[PDB]
């Protein structure tokens, strides 16, 4: 009744069992792969069965939310109320870091659809709308092949997989909007608008896009439905700790050995995983400065607290940093922090929409007061100024991009701040 | 025949076509089931 | 948008002629009672000091707000023409 | 200049003639066909999409263009033209160059792949080659961090850079020649350079968690 | 009944289910600071100002659009709302320009006055601002597009009330801009009623720009003739001659709006 041999995860296991499309990425081989078998039985033996499997598996928000599988799911049983309820898949994957629903898309699109259709009778709706991102057009045609043959054999469409069920989903592209991959963000570009993230109410069970409910889950959720419901959710959960159990992509990337997507178990202590992943982080694990498994909307941690930490929801909350997607960048002594929050800072510049003042403004100050802190034009106060700040930007967001935006940097004030103090010190010691 | 460890077989990552999602659309629209009519032609309609 | 100030009634008169000054050109006037905005809590104790010193007065009725039947979720919809183009 | 701001330009203003194909025409109701009635609204952003890879960049005669065929008003699609990325609002060149210098995959170093590319093109980040084949402006990552430096040339991304090979590639696309997209190497997407520690064994084949009556 | 009891800041008083909570606390009387909501306009949630902690709550509430729930405690005047009035409003006047003598909007300014009662007493900005290229529109109402803060009101007060597209928020982030993109001329018979809506002086009238101030002018209120409405308006007197003419509120015949041909 106990996991403590948490790692070692095979390929077996991991839910894009072709992740890296060595053998026939479309769903021509992935009917051989075990996925489009006994699909439309377990769709028609029950909606409140297909959110049971996902809450016997127990995935919770991989992409970026800790929201359970299975609450989400089942928020959405109500009975269909004349509106048109849809799905749809956040394929935007504009994170810097994230990158493993990028390849899979090109590998394992097939779950990707087939998830929708399982998960989708989840509230007797009837067609979907996957977002998938414009830098991703090529990702796009991928799904376009394998969309086609299921609405040709009827895997998509009226009579899902078989079983006389109408539910369908229309590949779309994105224009490269990291913001549209926000939940919220995510309705306006779905029907004609511009991305700027809506609030709840109206939830996701409740008016969404169209003006009707549609879930919007990550590539994640539906591309793990066709593993974790017809191979079994018990045997996802097994691997894994309570709640966060199972395999997750883990985007192993930045200045590292051998960066990869590799779908290791979730819950497992950090240390060797990314030790044996990239066949450790290069020049070492002491040369190493910080590891971000989380990625650009989490906490940097500074590379001591990274050799005694798990990679679970949990205990990475602990350690105060986030998770996230498990979009683990490296970044070693060499490379200066500030210069690593200078990238990171512009790009969430570069993608706020300014719907709310927090953010708009707030990135802006961001921005500008880091940029003191590289040159160093800057003082010990004004690093406190700059938390305060971050305080203030926390939580005031229409969006979480807002709140995205402060754990990167909130992290970086409480671990690097010698760093910092140091930084800012020796552009006017040597100035005089 | 079987499982090859050591190709792209995802060359669509590297050929493909100027118009590539649309032409497969306009395939897609024969299936396409249709959509629940709104009513109004638009919200200002 | 503030409304602290929507609250009280006043005693104000009507206004007299303003000549231009032969100088300069400030307004002279000769209406002492002109500038005599007073305050009231309510009418009923408005109108005590109209009668208390009778004045030939007017009344007027409370300007009072209506209810404005707010939703943020009728800005986006299905078959409800109320969907917002931009926010 | 990152001016969204119409200064009434003498040729990509309201004169600038534009037509789509017919062949465009019926591709365009196939993504009016994609969305519900009522909110036929939703085609903004991939009729504009096929508007500018018709005219290579978006012209604002198509801006107005598309306002009324999709029955919007005009300032709408402005703003889906004006927000969304790329969707270029002035003329821009054959190839597209979106360098990824986002912290990520600038961490690889991808610095040495912007000021070597935009050393050996002579021209700064920005304005178009006078040949107008490479116009470059720093963006953040196409989605690939997973993978080595990366950047998006024209409408094609090419991965696992080298500050080396990322000018062998694109003068030869200067050249002419245009090498396949992807990584630029061994590396299909991002395999690990030691081994294979995904996907080493065959997949599991079907009948896997038969629950009863699956 | 349906009506809903709820604790607003102790003092219980019943609401209709589905209503804001912003109309919860003007019940009670607490006029809760607010720039992109006006009452007869759609919402938008946007200013952040507006945020006020809800009880038992890990994270303030937007009480913008947020609806009621079954009896909830209002925290009016709790360190945690303050706190998020604080951080939010000197966001807003960060990038606002230093044209406060300059701007028409002085003495009748949200952006001032709330700042007097629910602001901070100094600056905590180091680096430089931004500004934006002024939009000319009309020879009626004047734009100036540095001093805007953004609340869209007059994109909303445009397309749903004059019913016609002129407006947009054009860019992105710090450098999204309200206007038209392409120039043009808004044209509407109600032109002239964006003026009040904005809350800053981003939009001002021309003519009478630079004439008069509040406390100069004496307001005195009467009623349109230029139309059969008989539209209730306000006169502003300052010294023997009429400066600007503002819509007064009555609901039936003109609510809080006057087209151009009367003011
Ligand atoms: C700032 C921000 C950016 C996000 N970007 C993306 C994205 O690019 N792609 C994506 O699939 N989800 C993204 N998400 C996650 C979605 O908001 C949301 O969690 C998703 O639709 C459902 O995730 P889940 O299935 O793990 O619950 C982002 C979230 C935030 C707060
Ligand atoms: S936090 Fe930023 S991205 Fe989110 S709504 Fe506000 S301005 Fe837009
Ligand atoms: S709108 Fe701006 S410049 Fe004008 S009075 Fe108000 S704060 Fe000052
Ligand atoms: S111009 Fe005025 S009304 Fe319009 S968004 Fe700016 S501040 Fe608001
Ligand atoms: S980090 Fe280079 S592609 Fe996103
Ligand atoms: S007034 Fe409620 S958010 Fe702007
Ligand atoms: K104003």
């Amino acid at each position: 009744p106990k996991k403590t041999s948490f790692g070692s995860l095979k390929d077996e296991d991991r839910i894009f069992t072709n992740l890296y499309g060595r053998h026939d990425w479309r769903l021509k081989g992935a009917q051989s792969r075990g996925d489009w078998y006994k699909t439309k039985e377990i769709l028609l033996k029950g909606p409140d069965w297909i959110l049971g499997e996902v809450k016997t598996s127990g995935l919770r928000g991989r992409g970026g939310a800790g929201f359970p599988t299975g609450l989400k799911w089942s928020f959405m049983n109500k009975p269909s109320d004349g509106r048109p309820k849809y799905l749809v898949v956040n394929a935007d994957e504009g994170e810097p870091g994230t990158c493993k629903d990028r390849e899979i898309i090109r590998h394992d699109p097939h779950k990707l659809v087939e998830g929708c259709l399982v998960g989708g009778r989840a509230m007797g709706a009837r067609a979907a709308y996957i977002y998938i991102r414009g830098e991703f057009y090529n990702e796009a045609s991928n799904l376009q092949v394998a969309i086609r043959e299921a609405y040709e054999a009827g895997l998509i469409g009226k009579n899902a997989c078989g079983s006389g069920y109408d539910f369908d989903v229309f590949v779309v592209r994105g224009a490269g909007a990291y913001i549209c991959g926000e939940e919220t963000a995510l309705i306006e570009s779905i029907e004609g608008k511009q991305g700027k993230p809506r609030l709840k109410p109206p939830f996701p069970a409740d008016v969404g896009v169209f003006g009707c409910p549609t879930t919007v889950a990550n590539v994640e959720t539906v591309a793990v439905s066709p593993t974790i419901c017809r191979r079994g959710g018990a045997w996802f959960a097994s691997f894994g700790r309570e709640r966060n159990s199972g395999t997750k992509l883990f985007n192993i990337s930045g200045h590292v050995n051998h960066p990869c997507t590799v779908e290791e178990e979730m819950s497992v202590p950090l240390k060797e995983l990314i030790e044996k992943h990239a066949g450790g982080v290069i020049g070492g694990w002491d040369n190493l400065l910080a590891v971000i498994p989380g990625g650009s909307s989490t906490p940097l941690i500074p590379k001591s607290v990274c050799e005694t930490v798990l990679m679970d929801f949990d205990a990475l909350v602990q350690a105060q940093t986030g998770l996230g997607t498990a979009a683990v960048i490296v970044m070693d002594r060499s490379t200066d922090i500030v210069k690593a929050i200078a990238r990171l800072i512009e790009f969430y510049k570069h993608e706020s929409c300014g719907q709310c003042t927090p953010c708009r403004e707030g990135v802006d100050w961001m921005n500008k007061v880091m940029a003191r802190f590289v040159k160093g034009d800057a003082r010990p106060a004004e690093i406190d100024s700059l938390w305060e700040i971050s305080k203030q930007i926390e939580g005031h967001t229409i969006c979480a991009l807002g709140d995205g935006a402060a754990w990167p940097v909130q992290g970086l004030i409480r671990h690097f701040r010698p760093e910092l103090e140091e930084r800012m010190q020796q552009f006017a010691l040597q100035h005089q | 025949e079987p499982f090859d460890n050591s190709t792209y077989r995802n060359l669509q990552h590297h050929e493909y076509s100027t118009y590539t999602f649309l032409d497969l659309n306009v395939e897609l629209s024969k299936f396409r089931m249709p959509q629940p009519s709104s009513g109004r032609q638009s919200p200002r309609h | 948008s503030g409304v602290n100030n929507t609250k009280k009634w006043k005693m104000e008169f009507d206004t007299r002629e303003r000549w231009e000054n032969p100088l300069m050109g400030w307004s002279s006037t000769a209406d002492p009672l002109s500038n005599l905005v007073l305050t009231f809590s309510t009418k009923e104790d408005a109108v005590a000091f109209a009668e208390k010193n009778g004045w030939s007065f007017d009344v007027e009725e409370r300007k009072v707000p209506k209810p404005k039947s707010k939703s943020y979720g009728a800005n986006f919809s299905w078959n409800k023409r109320t969907r917002v183009s931009t926010k | 200049g990152a001016l969204f701001v119409h200064r009434d330009t003498p040729e990509n203003n309201p004169d600038t003639p534009f037509d789509f194909t017919p062949e465009n025409y019926k591709r365009i109701e196939a993504i009016v066909k994609n969305y519900p009635e009522g909110h036929k609204a939703a085609a903004v952003l991939p009729v504009l999409d096929l508007a500018q890879r018709q005219n290579g960049w978006l012209p604002i005669s198509a801006m107005n263009k598309v306002a009324e065929i999709l029955q919007v008003p005009p300032m709408r699609v402005y703003e889906v033209a004006t927000f969304y990325t790329m969707y270029n609002r002035k003329p821009v060149g054959k190839y597209h160059i979106q360098v990824c210098t986002t912290t990520p995959c600038m961490l690889r170093n991808s610095d040495s792949i912007l000021e070597a590319i935009q050393k050996k093109l002579g021209i700064k980040v920005g304005e178009t080659t006078p040949d107008k084949l490479f116009t470059l402006i720093e963006v953040e990552c196409l989605g690939a961090c997973v993978n080595a430096p990366m950047v998006q040339i024209n409408d094609n991304y090419y991965e696992d850079l080298t500050p080396k090979d990322i000018e062998e590639i694109i003068d030869e696309l200067k050249a002419g020649k245009i090498p396949k997209p992807g990584p630029r190497s061994g590396r299909f997407s991002c395999e690990p350079a030691g081994g294979l520690t995904s996907l080493t064994e065959p997949p599991k084949g079907p009948g896997f968690g038969v629950q009863a009556g699956l | 009944s349906n009506l809903i009891e709820v604790f607003v800041d102790g003092q219980s008083v019943m609401v209709e289910p589905g209503t804001t909570v912003l109309q919860a606390c003007e019940k009670v009387g607490m006029q809760i600071p607010r720039f992109c909501y006006h009452e007869r306009l759609s919402v938008a949630g946007n200013c952040r100002m507006c945020l006020v902690e809800i009880e038992k709550a890990p994270k303030v509430v937007a009480a913008c659009a947020m609806p009621v729930m079954k009896g909830w405690n209002i925290l009016t005047n709790s360190e945690k709302s303050k706190k998020a009035r604080e951080g939010v409003m000197e966001f807003l006047l960060a990038n606002h320009p230093l044209d406060c003598p300059i701007c028409d909007q002085g003495g009748e300014c949200d952006l001032q006055d709330q700042s007097m009662m629910f602001g901070s007493d100094r600056s905590r900005f180091l680096e430089g601002k931004r500004a934006v290229e002024d939009k000319n529109i009309g020879p009626l109402v004047k734009t100036i597009m540095t001093r805007c803060i953004q609340c869209t009101r007059c994109i909303r007060f445009a397309s749903e009330i004059a019913g016609v597209d002129d407006l947009g928020t054009t860019g992105r982030g710090n450098d999204m801009q309200v206007g038209t993109y392409i120039e043009k001329m808004f044209m509407s018979e109600l032109s002239g009623n964006i003026i009040d809506i904005c809350p800053v002086g981003a939009l001002t009238s021309k003519p009478y720009a630079f004439t008069a101030r509040p406390w100069e002018t004496r307001k005195t209120e009467s009623i349109d003739v230029m139309d059969a409405v008989g539209s209730n308006i306000v006169v502003s007197t300052r010294t023997g001659e009429v400066m600007r003419i503002l819509p007064r509120m009555h609901e039936d015949i003109n609510e809080e709006w006057i087209s151009d041909k009367t003011r």
